[PDB]
């Protein structure tokens, strides 16, 4: 969800 | 000669593939990113909800 889409592209904005 | 002009028209129409043509020029335009879509393995973005 949230936490997994934040997770997720953090990196990748 | 009825069959000639009835017949070049329909073999014309008939032998036809522009579809592939379609998709050859967006080819031509961004092809490394359309039919070359193989850098990411999966997404990392928000949906809609």
């Amino acid at each position: 969800v949230f936490l997994m889409k934040q997770q997720s592209l953090l990196a990748k904005q | 000669q009825k069959l000639k002009q009835d017949g070049d028209s329909f073999r014309m129409k008939l032998n036809t593939q522009e579809i592939f043509d379609d998709w050859a020029r967006k080819v031509q335009q961004r092809n490394l990113g359309v039919s070359g879509r193989i850098f990411t393995i999966e997404s990392t973005r928000v949906r809609g909800r």
